[PDB]
């Protein structure tokens, strides 16, 4: 019998966009693209400064 | 008049019915600004004290 094993889930490409509301700006939003194989996945984000 | 409101895509407009006004002896006036002011430029002469 042949297989295979699941693809350890990595980031691609990620960034955040706001919607340009006409009063003010909108909420960003992060957008991520990612591959791998995983039933749920748990994301943290640190920060830099 | 007119109100203008920033609308959904950038401006939104609502304006009100126009008026005519006219300024005369009839229309009271409130002055406040009393008098007591050295030389007089009015209508009726020029008096100096």
């Amino acid at each position: 019998t042949n297989f295979r094993t699941k693809e350890k889930p990595i980031i691609v490409a990620a960034r955040s966009e706001s919607e340009p509301v006409d009063v003010g700006v909108g909420a960003p939003i992060v957008v991520v693209e990612t591959t791998g194989e995983a039933s749920y996945c748990t994301i943290e984000l640190k920060s830099t400064a | 008049v007119s109100s203008i409101a920033w609308g959904p895509n950038r401006q939104d407009i609502t304006e009100s019915a126009p008026a005519t006004f006219i300024l005369n002896e009839d229309t009271p006036l409130d002055n406040s600004f009393v008098n007591e002011t050295g030389i007089d430029v009015n209508y009726a002469f020029i008096k100096g004290s």
